[PDB]
């Protein structure tokens, strides 16, 4: 909704005799329904969110490290401390080093060296738990009247669902209402997942995969870092220095590694609803309930203008804007034939009855003409509208 | 290649304005464009910001839901529709080009001024002489001319008669949207007594005339 | 955020070499390092005339040049000219978020003239004035050079924080500079003080006058 | 000592914002000043576009996109000329000093 | 804080932006800097990190 | 190029809260969050009362409180008391080379008293001094408060530029400040000119005194 502006798009037929169809509604597409006598009917599925989600695990993948600080012994003359060793957020290792008399000791063996860097993360990876039963979706529901596209946002019906919410209906002035029974899939798009966030991306990835990663890890509040030698390291030592190896920022294995993963996004201010960019929902459509209206309007007969000229949409149908400037609440005849003489329609009107109810309306007619050479045909007699189309 | 400005002026709060930008010299429909204004006191902000095309649109959170910036490509022109005006909007707009990630070239600006205020003749008040003297035989006064709207007023001691020594300072805008000014003389000290001048204060928007003594 | 503070007021002579710097205060500026410098004369459009710290647009004279060490940008202006008598803007691209920051402003003053101090008149509210149930307190400056003031009001002893009306210097006949300073009060607090004081700050130096019920 | 300097390759960049210039189908290609320069990161495509989107026609319309790129910090390359290579040798000999 | 002999047949093959060592262009930028493809006016950067 | 910047000097009374800010570069005080802030009373050792940012050590009041935004760390006191009158330092661990950089200082005044007049008394050259061929007129600053003064000097109207030697100024024992300034001259000046003054700037408020060879 409205489905003419989105590339990939369905129709779906359902029987004369028939109450509900069913249908699939993707991200990033629409559907239009169509049931005789029943004004067309687009359903896009515009967002599937979580409000919310419970923060789980916080990975580093930056780090900064301060200046090495050393303290060391001879051999036989103890440990060597620092009280930088019982910190819970330095990282430390215990070694020992060889030493002699050159350089400074009267015995040659193993002394003790301890080495201690302050550890502090520059950006980190956020991991939010999922509750797949908290998990939102928005629907767009609107008819094919003849609305001007600069009205379709003013027509449309957004609907909101639950996981477990009822009936939701779109009511339209004159047309009467659709009613929805739909259900997301996230069997298989959702399972064991996390919500992984850097400061501009989001993903989704397996679980096992997060509380795998060879990285620093915190339990997100204020918590010492655990497993710190993931991105700090200490060599052998020389005689009384010990010099760090710094593993590095480690954004871009971690982008890498998740190339062609689904992926999250983000509001405006709402900075816990977190927008899902991957499954579909199945949904089920109430149509009986759904009128046309000006039925019983009589033919249109003055002469009527093209506005906008019947163009390629892209989807096999065209459209096209016809003005009425004369004629009072009357219904737009709309044919597609294959000769000028015999009037017998070839083609499928999407736009069912064609309406102009005031004097000077402009109305938006598609229409699906049949393959190969046509003629769309709009009004009678003198004054109707001819425009030859080629379909391939 | 210039950008000129227009549609700044005076107009209510909660009134409703469009300034323009028109330009000349370049391929407008290349380049992004963009508002920036400069408060009474304040330093430069840019407000609007819009792409080549349109397609893209950036506002401040000051004027976020009020101003609505747009352009029209075939007429080279660029629109700042000011909708649900200020106080603070008071300020002086300019249309600038932006390329290269910075604020190219600039027009030369158009002011808006919002007033609560109405057309309010002043009230005259003699100002006491003192002794400025430096040792010494000077004395200074003036008269006060509050609660003004809007400029001009036109002072004069001595129904065009006196002009030696005379200062009139420009006026001053206020919270209550009303301006007011002061002028004054400076005249020996042993002639305090000797002689009399009274100001001409003359407001035309409101046709007001008054004259106003002064002694000690 | 990113806020960009410079000098209100900077002035040297003709001939002579000046420095106007643009202090950084924000989140993290220190990214994208494209300042850009900007000369306003009154009444005229802002002409660029240094951006992404030290280039130059073309035509610009060689006298104007930029640097930057830290989380300060500098414009220096050599071979000072009394075409240069104008106000320079500073601005900054601070991050993706809320793009370019300005900063307050700095008005160059060539000193084409000598150092004025500035003459100043305090005066008393009028018997005719507490009777319409107001009083205001006039502070006149006049014959400074540069107009650049700095005005502030003192009941008794203490600063006063609330009416006080400064203006913006309007330049005056015989190529100096006036401003006027007025202090809206009730006429209760004028008689409960002891005095009241408008004291004038040009150039370092200070001018206090003084008035009593 | 001094090796000759051959490349800097880049691994941390930061980015400014994206810039845009897009026009409908059959209405031309778009263009943006920052393409014809050096230091932005730029790239030609086609999008998808129509009524819904405002253009009177149904197809591919021309779109680019700008970025302006500096490197935050870069690996530097230099050449080894082995005929420039330099050693030092400590040698001593076993004469009773003391290690001081 | 960090150097190493490396093979020039590798260093030459890196997937990374590089210069030319004075104030020169950077050379295939798009190693680090990708465009996505576009929705109907909107394109969006991958940066593929540090 | 890496140098913490701070005020000179804040101000404030009893009782009031009142905040040292701390201005670094890019880097300074925003690479690792460790900021730590000094408390230091004239000719005793510095006490650490803020370490990491927002840390207090073991006996350190809860008035002391630090936060850090970007370039920006904070030393906010409330509560304000005639102990909390000293001088205060900003440090912050660069990087692994310069390690520690400091701020110039800030010296905040607690308004335990109210405003004073500065007393001033000039005196002319001695005979015997211009018998030494030497001048030097004495400007003698007594009893005010707070400490913040402007000196200035005149030649029979006329600022005077060189010769001036003016101290910073001290605390008296009755808590009020005091302070002095020297203009050294040649006697050829003293006499060729009409008078000399010295005049003190102090909270807006002037004070002058004139002297003339006689």
């Amino acid at each position: 909704a409205h489905c003419i502006g989105i590339t990939d798009r369905d129709f779906i037929e359902g029987v004369h005799g028939g109450t509900w169809v069913s249908a699939t509604l993707e991200q990033d597409k629409c559907v239009t329904v169509m049931a005789p006598d029943k004004p067309s009917l687009d359903i896009s599925l515009q967002t599937v969110a979580i409000d919310g989600p419970a923060e789980a695990r916080k990975v580093c993948y930056s780090a900064v490290l301060t200046h090495v600080k050393i303290n060391d012994k001879c051999p036989s003359t103890g440990e060597a401390h620092l009280a930088e060793e019982n910190d819970g957020d330095n990282a430390c290792k215990r070694t020992y080093s060889d030493r002699g008399w050159g350089n400074g000791c009267g015995l040659f063996g193993k002394g003790s060296i301890v080495a201690c860097a302050k550890f502090t993360c520059a950006k980190s990876m956020s991991l939010f738990e999922v509750d797949q039963t908290k998990i939102q979706y928005v629907i767009r529901a609107q008819l094919h009247v003849g609305a001007k596209q600069e009205n379709w946002n003013t027509d449309i019906k957004t609907l909101k669902f639950d996981a477990l919410s009822g009936s939701q209906e779109a009511e339209f002035t004159g047309y009467g209402k659709a009613t929805l029974e739909c259900q997301v899939q996230t069997a298989v798009d959702f399972g064991n997942s996390y919500i992984a966030e850097m400061e501009k991306d989001s993903w989704i990835v397996d679980r096992q995969w997060a509380q795998d990663l060879t990285l620093p890890w915190q339990s997100g509040s204020g918590g010492i870092w655990r497993e710190m030698h993931h991105l700090v390291e200490f060599e052998p030592p020389h005689a009384a220095t010990i010099r760090v190896l710094a593993l590095g920022n480690q954004e871009g294995s971690l982008k890498t590694a998740l190339t062609g993963a689904m992926r999250v996004t983000k509001d405006e201010n709402d900075n816990n609803l977190y927008k899902l960019h991957g499954g579909h929902v199945s949904c089920r459509v109430k149509l009986s309930a759904l009128t046309l209206k000006g039925t019983s309007y009589k033919m249109c007969t003055d002469k009527m203008s093209f506005v906008k000229n019947p163009t390629d949409t892209g989807h096999g149908t065209v459209v096209m804007q016809v003005k009425v400037p004369k004629g009072a609440p009357c219904k737009i005849p709309v044919i597609v034939a294959d000769d000028l003489t015999a009037a017998v329609n070839k083609g499928i009107l999407v736009t069912v009855n064609p309406i102009a109810s005031t004097n000077d309306d402009e109305v938006l007619i598609e229409v699906n003409p049949p393959f190969g050479d046509s003629y769309i045909i709009v009004g009678t007699g003198d004054s109707r509208l001819t425009y030859q189309w080629h379909k391939e | 290649v210039q950008l000129v400005e227009s549609g700044g002026g005076l107009v209510k709060p909660g009134g409703s304005l469009r300034l323009s930008c028109a330009a000349s010299g370049f391929i407008f429909s290349d380049y992004y464009m963009m508002w920036i204004r400069q408060a009474p006191g304040k330093g430069l902000e840019w407000i609007s910001y819009i792409s080549s095309s349109g397609s893209q649109i950036y506002y401040t959170e000051s004027v976020k839901g009020r101003f609505t910036i747009s352009r029209d490509n075939g007429k080279n022109l660029l629109y700042l529709q000011m909708n649900s005006l200020r106080g603070e909007d008071t300020a002086l707009y300019y249309c600038a080009t932006e390329t290269g990630w910075r604020i190219d070239t600039w027009g030369q600006g158009t002011l808006v001024t919002v007033s609560s205020a109405s057309t309010k003749g002043p009230s005259v008040f003699p100002l006491a002489p003192s002794s400025k003297s430096t040792s010494g035989g000077t004395a200074a006064l003036g008269c006060l001319v509050k609660d003004y709207f809007p400029e001009p007023v036109t002072v004069s001691w001595n129904s065009g008669a006196l002009t030696s020594g005379v200062h009139t300072f420009p006026a001053v805008l206020q919270s209550s949207g009303l301006y007011s000014l002061s002028s004054v003389v400076t005249v020996p000290s042993s002639s305090l007594g000797t002689q009399t001048y009274i100001c001409n204060v003359n407001h035309k928007p409101s046709n007001t005339k008054v004259d106003k003594r002064v002694e000690p | 955020q990113a806020v960009l503070t410079q000098p209100a007021s900077v002035s040297g002579s003709p001939g002579q070499s000046i420095t106007i710097s643009c202090t950084g205060t924000g989140s993290n500026i220190e990214t994208y390092n494209l300042v850009s410098w900007y000369q306003r004369h009154p009444g005229k459009a802002p002409k660029l005339i240094l951006y992404e710290v030290s280039e130059r647009p073309s035509g610009v004279s060689n006298r104007f040049s930029g640097s930057k060490s830290g989380n300060t940008a500098s414009l220096t202006i050599s071979g000072l000219q009394a075409e240069d008598e104008a106000d320079y803007f500073c601005c900054s691209y601070a991050d993706t978020n809320i793009f370019w920051v300005f900063g307050g402003g700095t008005h160059l003053t060539v000193l084409g003239q000598p150092k004025a101090a500035p003459s100043v008149t305090l005066f008393p509210p009028s018997s005719e004035e507490l009777q319409a149930n107001k009083a205001t307190l006039v502070c006149l400056i006049s014959d400074f050079y540069p107009g650049a003031v700095t005005v502030a009001w003192k009941a008794d002893s203490s600063p006063v924080k609330a009416g006080v009306e400064t203006t913006t210097p309007s330049k005056q006949s015989n190529n100096k500079y006036a401003a006027s300073s007025y202090l809206s009060l009730t006429p209760e607090q004028w008689k409960s003080h002891r005095s009241y004081s408008c004291q004038v700050t040009h150039e370092g130096s200070t001018v206090e006058k003084t008035v009593a019920p």
